[PDB]
DNA sequence: CCCCCCCCCCACCCCCCCCCCCCCCCCCCCCCC
DNA sequence: GGGGGGGGGGGGGGGGGGGGGTTTGGGGGGGGGG
């Protein structure tokens, strides 16, 4: 099947380098290393995983470069127009640069760290002449942007009537009730396939609400030797991250005379989850998305929210005034005659 | 391959029935009483036969009883061929159904007298192929109807026959053509005419009401009746059940022709399923039911009854006054109320029912009310006739309705 | 120069690890645990230096039972194995591969040492199961997470209900269509390991082999749905659950209602898009796999039961803290006892009515009736139906009434039921069963609940002026089925309102009575003694019951005399009824039917 | 009843043997084992009971193969000793037993000699002739007899 | 206490699969050294 | 007398084709009003 093809006024190589440009440059210089790296620092600590990128900062950055008299391309325009791509963009930036761990972890208790050295070394047999992984699996942390302020798309509550086709692939923000949520689930990132026949372990990343699982080993150390070994998943090995589904809905108030209120899903993905409960009233900044259902089914990918909603020293204030008993029951409803 | 151990258990089996002796209560002329059984099924042309388990069980240190309890399954079709052998031997008339062919008879090996009954949540599925025996309260009992027990085909393209097709949970066609002339594989039509059925009937059993542990929702089982035992069980009855605790595949997944793959797990990676992977259910295997919870001729009733009890029959008619005894024999848990205890009597023997010339039917039942002291043994009149009167029902006024009295 | 057997991923040696659990499952004192955790200054000798899991696996061979429970943090203790235990909740299953075969090891090791005539064939047949428990905080339900996915966890839940035992292949059975030679195979991780060609080379024909389903070998297996207890929940959502497999005689270890922790490892499966396929959705099925599960003597019963203040002591203790009534609490005491059976009808219950002023404190008394028992129910009689009482409609279910079979049930607002519920509970008086029959549903359930009714007078108040018939307005012939009928009554006197005041207030102060005791002495009574009647008890029966006759009596009262003097012979553990037994069963009646 | 027990302990001792080859717990407890062999490199093997027995995860990496070596194949005359499967065995009844060989006893004590020498003194003619069916069915009358009654005779003094 | 109400319960593409064909390997037989 | 080469059988792989994947009425139970 042959496909057309046009060109666009983007490249991503550019914005790759800009990105990382960013990443190694940035710090909120307004407030007087990079903001980014020392987050990485964090990260490599194993002391976080919720990187947070602001497009404020990216902002910042734009017009701290176009001031030194260079252009930056728009970074914001280009996150808040495709999203998704800039996810793996970022995310490849990051593991390119993430520095090396200062505190101590007991780096073998990771099977993942085990696994891949064990890798490693069965390859280093090998390459005497006698990717290691895909990255999603060794990559711990989980990528978030999050939205522009007052100071542009992205800024705007949008009421869900009002999320249009239009906006499929951009960064939006939402706002509604949530009527249901998910009890959390997990979700395969990359599975994990041990091999009976030879031990060398192989690997799928799933991208889709569905996949077929591997037979065959397709390792070289198998398929030189033709020998046709079988595969068995270990869920031990395999990289989930956890998963929840919520419906949002638009508030009853913005409903127009005479229409039923529509209703939006939400998916958040990683440490983001249950940060929402039904009943909630919230904004959420997200992708706004297709999946397969040419109708498409959609949802939203949440990036960030924003919930609408010492004492014992404190209580002297109160003891120390006096007749409290008396004075607490005649502040019970004081409007009550 | 044969089964040494198979064979060991027919031979021993086959001489068990040919000559276990025991008499009672007379000299020792033994009966040899499954010889003798072999007779009363040729006399009555019937097809199954009746083993007490214990029989078995003091039989030769009881080994062949330990084997048959607890590898059932396995040992079953060898103890069929060592019945076959037997009856060969005291009476080849009933090999056949018995000029127009009558075909091979089959064979039901009825055990009963287990040593223990479990309950429907003793299943465990280590008991699978063993010979149990198990209670509960039958729920529904399915329309009788044919299994095909084993098959005969004849082929599309030429018409050789194939024929005793065992047959597994699937209806099951042949893979080969015998003739070495022929190409074919699996293009089939059944020759009904040749083919053997078996009358069948599921029937679902539920957790006896005593025994549930507190009063809660019972576990249910699938029950499975073949021949001579179908239709002998009815809805709300309690019965014993023997015979083997087996798995049922889903025929479904399994493939079947004409059927779809139905769409916790089950096991995969068997050809016959190829990608999909396979569930079973537990059922039990009954070859014998028996419930723990009229005549209208005098010799018709009488031919049943034994000497002694004759006798019984006898004193009773000599004893002219007996219509006395009979009154004070109504109701022994109460005390007095002579003339209710009467009037119960004559209620269990009726009048007699009649049909006039117009067809008109006039009653033969007797109604009875009896009015009194709730303190009164009145209660104990009716729990009595409810535990002693065949064929009778307790109900309370309240707590009922029209529907639950007449039908519904 | 050697092969390594390494449990994969880890870097664990699986032989390191097995001597480090051998030397601890031998060994081990259990005054090292006494060392670990807190109470350490009650280290005890002859109970702390006995080698503990040698002691649990001797009498597990005695018993030739397959589990040893094993509290997890006695892995902390032995200094030899305290690695092992983060291995265990780490890698939980190939550690208990390597416990199960070493409690079948020592098995073997204890018979060969001790040379002992006990069958190694058994041992050699049997399974052995390690049940790990106590793993460590009991974490919510609601926080399970990707990184558990592997691990051993525990959880404190409900049971909302569970399935039918469900089968397992554990082996398969091939026989040859050509030669029917017969070989088995393990299941090995749910697939089914097929031989293609037949085994005996003689033969040796393609996909001849076939699987013969009632020659396979079969575990067990349950699925059960365990909720998030309302207890636990922020209240403004919903309870969480999570399906649980439990397995071999593990299977029905609980049941719906039940309060439980389950210890086991948490696991995840994908499930099909579509059965006739491989594909399979993205996010996997989750569920816990369960190792252990738990809920929420006579020497002693022997001492107290010479003690000559018994019947009060008894009676005290079912409600300290309630004033004392001690008529009302020795007719409760004889109703917790019953009296005895007879299967020719009768029953050995005994029924309770508490009449007086709704303003007292019998309803109280109820309660802790209903704390003591076994196995009763509480509700109360106001716009109490007849079916809902007792049964309701698909599918029949039980109501109170036939839930509290084999205990109390007590029933609070009594007098203000109606009739029809009344007639129905005729029957459970009169024969302990209820004789139903409605559209499709015909049945004699039978519910032998021994009734604890509390009941008033119509109105405010208790006339004092009137018989207690006259004042509660319910007939004669149904306080008639109760054993013992009472008034308790608020009127005003300074002396009893002092002592009672005091009583009350009494509690405050303070920091047989525990109820815990008093239960255990009930339950033990009713497992050993089964009074039977004396010529002693017979004549006075039959005299009181022809005296209370000509005073207008009933036999009932007789009856309830006979329940009753077994239900006194029940004291003392005195097993054999006498005049005395009669006496006060006669006397405590003529108390009641006064009238 | 006696022997059928002594057959049944010998396949018990084939059930605790597979019982010895069969896991604890349930298919789908399986964690991993992992052989890393003499040198540093590691298979991989689901067997509980191998886990902890590296015997049996040496067996089982074997039995695992898809691969096996193809194996090459290999009528007027009847099904005989000369074809069947070594175990094979008519279960007489007692009575047909004695009768049999009572039977092949008289035959011996008269028949034997005299057919022998008739038919072999026909088979010294006629050889080139001699079908493949009645030369099979004349040696295997030789050797059935023979044999037959040497084990008589060491039975049997009288024989 | 009796009757009526009302509530419940039920009746077009992609994957798996199978069939057909072609090539390659392995064994047997014959010739050559 | 053993090893190579030629010829025939048998098995495995690869490709191609095909089929499958909520309203309305009625009875009976249960509860409320006159
Ligand atoms: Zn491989
Ligand atoms: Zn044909
Ligand atoms: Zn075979």
């Amino acid at each position: 099947a042959a496909l057309p093809s046009i060109q666009l006024p983007v490249d991503y190589n550019n914005l790759f380098n800009e990105i990382t440009d960013f990443l190694v440059t940035f710090k909120q210089d307004t407030l007087s290393g990079p903001k980014y790296m020392a987050m990485l620092q964090k990260v490599a600590n194993r002391e976080l995983n919720s990187v947070i990128i602001d497009l404020d900062d990216i902002l910042q950055y734009q017009n701290e470069k176009f001031l030194q008299g260079t252009q930056a391309d728009d970074l914001v325009s280009a996150i808040q127009q495709n999203a998704n791509h800039f996810t793996e963009l970022f995310c490849r930036a990051i593991d390119n640069n993430m520095p090396l761990p200062t505190k101590e972890i007991d780096y073998k208790d990771d099977v993942l760290d085990v696994i891949l050295n064990q890798r490693r070394l069965r390859n280093e047999r090998m390459l005497s002449d006698r990717e290691l992984f895909p990255p999603n699996l060794t990559r711990r942390y989980f990528l978030y942007f999050k939205p522009l302020s007052q100071n542009a798309i992205s800024s705007k509550p949008l009421s869900v009537r009002q999320i249009k086709g239009d906006f499929l692939g951009q960064l939006i923000t939402v706002r509604g009730i949530i009527t249901r949520v998910s009890d959390v689930k997990p979700a395969v990132e990359v599975i994990a396939y041990t091999c009976d026949q030879c031990g060398y372990e192989v690997f799928q990343e799933v991208n889709s609400r569905t996949f077929t699982p591997l037979s065959e080993c397709t390792s070289e150390e198998c398929s030189q030797n033709q020998t046709k070994g079988q595969l068995f998943m270990s869920t031990r090995a395999s990289k989930f991250s956890a998963f929840q589904e919520c419906k949002i809905q638009e508030l009853s108030q913005q409903v127009p005379v005479g229409h039923i209120p529509r209703s939006l899903n939400i998916h958040v993905n990683g440490t983001l989850v249950r940060s929402l409960s039904p009943g909630d009233i919230v904004d959420v900044t997200g992708i706004f998305l297709p999946a397969p259902y040419l109708l498409t089914e959609t949802y939203l990918e949440a990036q960030f929210v924003r919930q609408h909603k010492d004492v014992e020293e404190r209580v002297m204030e109160l003891i120390t005034s006096g007749d409290v008993y008396n004075r607490l029951a005649k502040s019970i409803a004081p409007e009550i005659y | 391959v044969d089964d040494v151990t198979g064979e060991k258990v027919r031979e021993a089996f086959e001489q068990f029935l040919e000559d276990f002796s025991v008499q009672s209560t007379d000299t020792g002329e033994v009966e040899k009483v499954y010889r003798a059984q072999i007779e009363f099924m040729k006399i009555y042309d019937l097809n199954t036969i009746y083993i007490d388990y214990q029989h078995l069980s003091m039989r030769e240190n009881g080994a062949l009883a330990m084997a048959i309890s607890e590898q059932y399954y396995r040992f079953l079709p060898f103890l069929q061929k060592g019945l076959r052998r037997v009856v060969r031997k005291y009476a080849p008339e009933l090999l056949n159904t018995s000029s127009p062919e009558q075909t091979e008879r089959v064979f039901q090996i009825s055990f009963f007298n287990l040593p223990t009954v479990h309950r429907i949540r003793d299943i465990r599925s280590e008991k699978i192929g063993s010979l149990l025996s198990i209670s509960g309260t039958v729920t529904r009992t399915s329309e009788v109807r044919p299994e095909l027990y084993k098959a005969s085909f004849t082929c599309d393209m030429c018409r050789a026959i194939v024929d005793n097709v065992e047959q597994s949970f699937k209806y099951t066609e042949p893979t080969f053509c015998p003739n070495p002339s022929c190409e074919n594989r699996a293009f089939w039509t059944l020759n009904v005419t040749r083919s053997r059925f078996l009358d069948w009937q599921k029937v679902r059993i539920q957790e006896n009401a005593n025994e549930i542990p507190t009063g809660s929702m019972p576990r249910t089982l699938d029950v499975i009746l073949r021949g001579d035992s179908v239709e002998r069980a009815k809805p709300g009855d309690r019965c014993k059940f023997t015979g083997v605790e087996i798995v049922v595949p889903d025929v479904t997944q399994l493939g079947l022709p004409g059927v779809k793959p139905s769409s916790n797990s089950g096991v995969t990676g068997l050809r016959s399923l190829g990608v999909r992977d396979l569930t079973y259910k537990i059922s039990f295997l009954a070859c014998h039911v028996i419930s723990i919870g009229n005549e209208r001729d005098q010799e018709v009733f009488l031919n049943s009854l034994s000497s002694d009890e004759i006798n019984e029959l006898k004193e009773m008619v000599k004893d002219e006054h007996i219509y006395d005894k009979l009154v004070r024999s109504i109701a022994p848990a109460v005390f007095g109320h002579e003339a209710v205890k009467k009037g119960i009597l004559l209620q269990m023997l009726g009048g007699v029912h009649k049909s006039t010339v117009e067809g008109i039917k006039l009653r033969g039942d007797i109604n009875i009310c009896v009015v009194g002291d709730p303190s009164t043994s009145k209660s104990q009149f009716l729990k009595y006739v409810v535990g002693f009167a065949p064929r009778s029902v307790y109900t309370s006024g309240k707590a009922s309705s029209a529907a639950g009295l007449t039908a519904a | 120069s050697e092969p390594l057997r390494i449990i994969w991923g880890t870097n664990v040696s699986i032989q390191e690890c097995t001597t480090n659990f051998r030397n601890f499952l031998m060994s081990f004192k259990y005054k090292f645990r006494k060392i670990l955790d807190e109470r350490e200054e009650f280290i005890n000798n002859t109970t702390d230096e006995e080698l503990y899991y040698i002691k649990q696996l001797n009498e597990m061979r005695e018993l030739g039972t397959s589990n040893l429970n094993l509290d997890a943090r006695n892995l902390l203790a032995y200094k030899q194995t305290e690695d092992l235990y983060h291995q265990l909740l780490n890698y939980p299953q190939e550690v208990i591969s390597i416990m199960d075969q070493t409690i079948k090891d020592c098995m073997v090791s204890l018979i060969v040492d001790n040379n002992l005539d006990y069958d190694l064939d058994e041992i050699e047949t049997k399974f052995y199961k390690v049940r790990p428990y106590n793993v460590g905080s009991c974490k919510g339900m609601r926080e399970l997470n990707p990184n558990d996915i592997d691990k051993l966890i525990n959880l404190k839940g409900l049971v909302l209900r569970s399935t039918p035992v469900i089968p397992d292949m554990k082996v398969a059975f091939f026989k040859c269509n050509v030669c029917d030679h017969t070989m088995a195979v393990e299941i090995d991780r749910g697939v089914i390991q097929e031989p293609a060609r037949c085994e005996r080379i003689d033969c040796n024909e393609p996909n001849s082999m076939s699987l013969i389903h009632n020659r396979c070998s079969f575990a067990d297996k349950q699925v059960i749905k365990l909720q998030e207890t309302p207890d636990f929940v922020p209240d403004g959502q919903t309870p969480h659950s999570i399906s649980l497999c439990v397995y071999d005689e593990l299977v029905d270890s609980c049941r719906a209602g039940d309060r439980i922790e389950v210890t086991g490892t948490f696991r995840s499966i994908p499930i099909r898009a579509n059965s006739r396929q491989r594909v399979l959705k993205s996010l996997y099925k989750t569920y816990v796999d369960v190792v252990h599960v738990k809920k929420v003597d006579l020497a002693k019963i022997r001492e107290v039961a010479a003690r000559e203040d018994l019947y009060s002591l008894l009676a005290r203790s079912i409600a300290p803290s309630i004033y004392e009534l001690e008529d009302v609490k020795k007719g409760i005491l004889l109703q917790l006892f019953g009296g005895t059976n007879k299967t020719f009808r009768y029953r050995g219950d005994i029924n309770i009515l508490l009449c007086g002023d709704p303003s007292t404190s019998k309803s109280q008394i109820l309660q802790y009736v209903h704390k003591i028992t076994p196995r009763g129910v509480y509700t109360s009689g106001k716009g109490s139906s007849a079916v809902g009482l007792t049964a309701y409609i698909l599918v029949l279910e039980s109501g109170a009434l036939v839930l509290s079979d084999g205990g109390v049930c007590c029933i609070d607002e009594f007098d203000k039921m109606s009739d029809s519920t009344r007639s129905v509970l005729h029957e459970v008086m009169e024969q302990q069963t209820i004789s139903i029959a409605k559209a499709g549903i015909i049945t004699t359930l039978n519910a032998r609940s021994s009734i604890l009714a509390s009941a008033n007078p119509i109105g405010s108040r208790y006339n004092p002026n009137l018989p207690v018939t006259e004042n509660i307005d319910l007939p004669p012939p149904l306080l008639s089925r109760f054993d013992l009928v009472y008034l308790v009554l608020d009127k005003v006197d300074e002396k009893n309102d002092r002592e009672l005041a005091k009583h009350l207030t009494n509690l405050y102060l303070e920091d047989v009575l525990p109820v815990e005791f008093l239960t255990m002495y009930i339950s033990y009574a009713k497992e050993h003694i089964h009074p039977i009647i004396t010529e002693a008890a017979k004549t006075e029966l039959v005299r009181a019951y022809v005296g209370m006759r000509k005073m207008t009596a009933t036999t009932r009262q007789l009856e309830s005399m006979i329940r009753l003097a077994e239900a006194h012979a029940k004291m003392k553990l005195k097993n054999v009824v006498e005049l005395e037994d009669v006496q006060e069963a006669v006397r405590l009646i003529r108390s009641a039917i006064k009238d | 009843g006696f022997e059928l027990s002594k057959l049944l302990q010998k396949e018990h001792q084939m059930r605790k043997n597979v019982i010895k080859h069969t896991s604890a717990r349930h298919s789908r407890f399986g964690g991993l084992l992992s052989i890393q062999t003499p040198d540093k490199t590691r298979l991989t093997v689901s067997g509980s009971q191998a886990l902890v027995d590296e015997k049996i995860a040496l067996q089982k990496l074997d039995d695992s193969k898809k691969w096996n070596k193809r194996i090459i194949k290999k009528e007027g005359l009847p099904n005989s000793l000369l074809n069947s499967q070594t175990g094979k065995a008519i279960f007489f009844t007692e009575s047909n037993g004695k009768h049999f060989k009572e039977f092949i006893n008289n035959f011996i004590d008269s028949g034997f000699n005299i057919l022998l020498h008739s038919v072999t003194n026909y088979f010294t003619t006629e050889q080139d002739r001699m079908v493949t069916l009645e030369q099979v069915e004349y040696l295997l009358f030789f050797a059935w007899f023979v044999k037959y009654q040497l084990l008589r005779s060491k039975i049997d003094n009288s024989a």
